[PDB]
RNA sequence: UAGCUAGUAGGUGGGGUAACGGCUCACCUAGGCGACGAUCCCUAGCUGGUCUGAGAGGAUGACCAGCCACACUGGAACUGA
RNA sequence: CCCGCAGAAGAAGCACCGGCUAACUCCGUGCCAGCAGCCGCGGUAAUACGGAGGGUGCAAGCGUUAAUCGGAAUUACUGGGCGUAAAGCGCACGCAGGCGGUUUGUUAAGUCAGAUGUGAAAUCCCCGGGCUCAACCUGGGAACUGCAUCUGAUACUGGCAA
């Protein structure tokens, strides 16, 4: 929601980056954002809800970015 | 109008030696001629007269050597104001042990290492230097 | 002076203000950094200097400036301050340290890198 | 119950006591009510290695102190002829 | 040998009805180092000729201080226009504690004691009046004791 | 002897008490000059003696009231 | 933190030899010297007052290669004791144990003889110090360890210094080095090119 | 920040108190504090000492040691030396 | 802590270089890019800007910022001023308060001298001792310049009496 958080935002889903192996960060290349991996929908479902309830961290989803040379 | 008779004194000859007078005078009282003597002693004066009944003038024969006065500069630090009172081991010596500072102990008025020698201290009066 | 009046009245302690209210005996400071734009200095030297507005910690708002050159400064980044007054700028009376938070170090400066944060080359 | 015990001194692995009278509810380097002698336990060649304040510890026996285990002992150590 | 020291040299302007012209002023200081020193300031067009020309106004203007066995006498004033140079004479405070034109005056002097601070303004000039003035009017045991007391083993203690 | 003052007797408005002053020419810490420092004790004494101005020793005792703890000793020197 | 840079380079900053490469070439000659300190070392400057204080500071400084930090220690124990801070400013200088080890000559420079302090193997009164920074205290001896004796080292610096003015407060024994340290160090007894003034009115402020 | 205080200033007597006292009530007296700054507002734990300074002072009260206060916030009492 | 093994082998940076302040040239750049504690540099030959080379300082640290005192005798008790530089109330009367001519007697409050108790330890300072040195731990002393009490001295200041 603000850039204020961006400091958590790298510490909460390192904090999460601890965790569970099939789960990887990213920092895009194109657009200074970060980009999440997973299983599927609902293994990402729970996991920005998993970063809320517990980090307060209100994470949105959106399409990352294409490159477009 | 006349709070410190003391530093009338000084200042009476402090001038008196600016304006190259001979002799100063000034009334007299108990303690100015006792202020008087220690400079007798010293040598800053000649001698003095304390001519009078009722109003007594004491004079003051002054002193030279060279075209330079004999006093070069005298002081006064128990002005009415700030009163002060030093000890026996806190007396000062004035212009390092060359010059010499009237004090009141208990025994008389005396100069700083007359004192001293007597192991008492008290009121430094004035500065002579 | 006339001492009974020094009695009356006292001495008064001739106390100064520090000219760098960021905080309160602090060395560096936290900050929000929006605004960033460029101004010109005053008359025997002209130039366009690098000014970010910078809203503190503790509430605060004041400038900062940007040394070196080629900053990646935004409308919000978090930065550093530590203070200093920039005398060519008027009312401007802090340094934003470069080797801190988002406000990263110089593109390439060999000489006098602790300040601008440049690391040391490799060898 | 006022004590003879000893307050530890000194820095890490080397150590050193000061044998000092005090109120046995007070801290150990705290409070105390009268320093008697000293001793050391690393006391490298010189003859000076302890000074106990002998009269007064026998004088703190008759207003009822407890000298404590080490500090009995040292008395012990250096004896009451020498 | 008579230790000539320059102190500080600075240009002046007069300002014509053509352009401005500069001339340079020489502030030294001599002093054989034994008790007799003296002030010289002389100013000219150019820097060599400045300071020579003050050379012979310090050389001919020495003073007679007598300085008591590497320290000063007693503590003096020397108070003169502005400059307010106080010295305390040090016994054996080995090193001449004072700071510029203050030092450079007494190094030449003859004291190696005497710790001083100038006190007010520190121009150059009206300093180094002030520090000779005071050691002009500083005393001597032999003096005192020829114009007071006359005794002087009891005069100096 | 025992430790006793000097004083003046300055409230007599009240029964069986005093307030009274005691002079202390103390030195100034900082500027040297002396300075008439006052103090004033409530002072316990006796059934009701004396008037204003007259000098009054005084000595230590108990917390007589909360703030009585000093005791009248003599007077000296009564005057108008 | 010892010096670890070329040698002779604050010699020419320096203009006379402090005696600090001396070796087997015993002749300077060969150091462009006293004025080639740099590119721009071929020139003089006015050398202000500040100047010719700190330079004189710095020499001092680079016979024995104390670091500031260590060095104003000095001042602040010359300063502390009785006597002259001139004086007392060298004296507890000249105990130091490199210094000792110069003047009765196991070391023909300070940088070798330091590497034999440094790697113990001196023997001073009865216990081997490796601490150059020593007190060699007065009225006392200083041996040499006999089990790291003799290793062309201790010979060539037993040859060079029996060449250079045989020092005055103490003894050598010139066969098998045991030296003995007597008496206190004089300010007459000094290399007296150095002034002292110039230190001790720098360190006031 | 010019007036302030009404168990408030003191007496007497009962009770209370480890012990003293408006400590706590009863009745009486009409007083007590204040320009050497009372009351009020803001800030602060105090000291031995630390730092600096030629000294006098200025700033400060971390660590070590003595003291005081608090123990989630506010109030009360028990037990027991 | 000691004894032996292998090998210069495994271990040097950071700031500044116009004056203040120790230490300079060349190239790029042209009031731009930027430097800066202060004064101030840059308008096409910049020792001040950035990059090299050179040189100086300090050192396992070195600078930057913040902080306090110093310098600051720019709160001046020691130790400042007030006609024009900031500052005599517009002037006057006067209570509190501050200070107070001269002489004797008296008191000893202030004052001064001596003694006593205490001024906790540590810390700080001096002559020593122990860790190889040092920092550091540590022996005695000095010191803690104070404060309170007691016994005296009677000049000076104060209180009282004339």
């Amino acid at each position: 929601k603000t850039k204020a958080d961006q400091e958590k935002m790298g510490l909460a889903l390192g904090r999460l980056a601890k965790e569970d192996p099939s789960f990887r960060v990213w920092t895009d290349e194109e657009s200074n954002q970060t980009i999440i991996a997973g299983m599927g929908e609902l293994h990402l479902d729970i996991i920005v809800d998993r970063m809320k309830r517990e980090f307060n961290v209100e994470a949105n989803v959106g399409k990352p970015q294409v490159a477009y040379r | 109008s006349m709070q410190d008779p003391i530093a009338d004194m000084l200042t009476r000859i402090r001038n008196g030696q600016a304006a190259n007078k001979a002799a100063v005078t000034m009334p007299s009282s108990k303690l100015k001629v006792a202020i008087a003597n220690v400079l007798k002693e010293e040598g800053f004066i000649e001698d003095f007269k304390v001519e009078g009944d009722t109003k007594p003038e004491l004079e003051l024969t002054l002193k030279y050597f060279q075209g330079k006065a004999v006093v070069e500069s005298i002081q006064r630090v128990s002005r009415p104001g700030l009163r002060i009172y030093k000890r026996k081991d806190e007396l000062p010596k004035v212009m390092a042990g060359l010059g010499i500072a009237v004090v009141s102990t208990s025994k008389g008025v005396m100069t700083d290492r007359a004192a001293r020698q007597a192991g008492l201290g008290g009121e430094i009066i004035c500065y002579v230097a | 002076a006339t001492v009974n009046q020094l009695v009356r009245k006292p001495r008064a302690r001739k106390v100064a203000k520090s000219n760098v209210p960021a905080l309160e005996a602090c060395p560096q400071k936290r900050g929000v950094c929006t605004r960033v734009y460029t101004t010109t200095p005053k008359k025997p030297n002209s130039a366009l200097r690098k000014v970010c507005r910078v809203r503190l910690t503790n509430g605060f708002e004041v400038t900062s400036y940007i040394g070196g050159e080629g900053h990646n400064l935004q409308e919000h980044s978090v930065i550093l301050i530590r203070g200093g007054r920039v005398k060519d700028l008027p009312g401007v009376r802090y340094h934003t340290v470069r080797g801190a938070l988002d406000c990263s170090g110089v593109k390439d400066r060999k000489q006098a890198r602790s300040k601008y944060g440049v690391k040391r080359p490799k060898a | 119950m006022v004590t003879i015990r000893l307050a530890r001194h000194g820095a890490k692995k080397r150590p050193f006591y000061q044998v000092v009278v005090a109120d046995s509810r007070n801290a150990r380097n705290g409070r105390f009510i009268e320093r008697v002698g000293f001793f050391n336990p690393i006391a490298s060649e010189k003859e000076e290695g302890t000074r106990l304040d002998l009269d007064r510890i026998a004088h703190w026996v008759g207003q009822g102190a407890t000298i404590s285990d080490r500090v009995a002992a040292l008395i012990k150590e250096v004896n009451k002829a020498a | 040998e008579l230790q000539e020291k320059l102190i500080a040299v600075n240009r002046v302007s007069k300002t014509v009805k053509g352009g401005r012209i500069f001339s340079f002023t020489a502030l030294t200081v001599v002093g054989d180092g034994n008790g007799r020193v003296g002030f010289g300031y002389g100013k000219a067009r150019e820097v060599p000729a400045a300071i020579q020309k003050a050379m012979e106004k310090a050389r001919r203007n020495m003073i007679n201080v007598a300085l008591n066995n590497g320290t000063l006498q007693h503590p003096v004033k020397g108070v003169h226009t502005g400059s307010r140079v106080f010295m305390q004479p040090a016994s054996e405070g080995t090193g001449i504690i004072a700071g510029g034109a203050m030092r450079a005056v007494l190094e030449v002097a003859g004291v190696h004691n005497v710790l001083a601070k100038a006190y007010g303004s520190t121009n150059p000039i009206n300093v180094v009046r002030a520090t000779i003035d005071g050691l002009e009017n500083m005393n001597s045991p032999e003096m005192v004791a020829a114009k007071r007391g006359k005794s002087v083993e009891e005069i100096l203690g | 002897k025992i430790r006793t003052l000097q004083g003046r007797v300055v409230s007599d408005k009240m029964e069986k008490s005093i307030v009274v002053a005691i002079e202390r020419f103390v030195k100034h810490p900082i500027y040297g000059k002396f300075i008439k420092r006052t103090t004033k004790l409530h002072v316990h004494d006796e059934n009701n003696e004396c008037g204003i101005g007259d000098v009054v020793e005084i000595r230590e005792c108990r917390p007589l009231s909360k703030t009585k703890s000093w005791t009248l000793v003599r007077v000296v020197e009564k005057a108008v | 933190a010892r010096y670890l840079g070329p040698k002779l380079k604050l010699s020419r900053r320096e203009g006379t030899d402090l005696f600090l490469k001396s070796g087997v070439r015993a002749i300077d000659t060969k150091c462009k010297i006293e004025q080639a300190p740099g590119q721009h070392g071929a020139r003089k400057p006015r050398l202000s007052d500040y100047g010719v204080q700190l330079r004189e500071k710095q020499k001092v400084r680079r016979i024995y290669g104390v670091l500031e930090r260590q060095f104003r220690n000095y001042y602040k124990e010359a300063a502390r004791l009785k006597g002259n801070t001139g004086e007392n400013l060298l004296a507890l200088l000249e105990g130091r144990l490199d210094n000792v080890v110069y003047r009765m000559g196991f070391g023909a420079t300070r940088a070798e003889a330091r590497q034999l302090v440094s790697h113990k193997a001196i023997m001073v009164n009865g216990r081997v110090v490796n601490i150059a920074s020593y007190q060699v205290s007065p009225n006392d001896v200083v041996s040499i360890r006999e089990k790291a004796k003799k290793q062309s080292r201790v010979k060539a610096a037993l040859e060079l210094a029996e060449q250079r003015e045989k020092p005055t407060w103490l003894e050598v024994d010139a066969g098998k080095m045991e030296g003995t340290f007597k008496r206190k160090p004089e300010r007459s007894d000094l290399s007296a090119d150095i002034n002292e003034h110039l230190i001790v009115e720098l360190y006031s402020k």
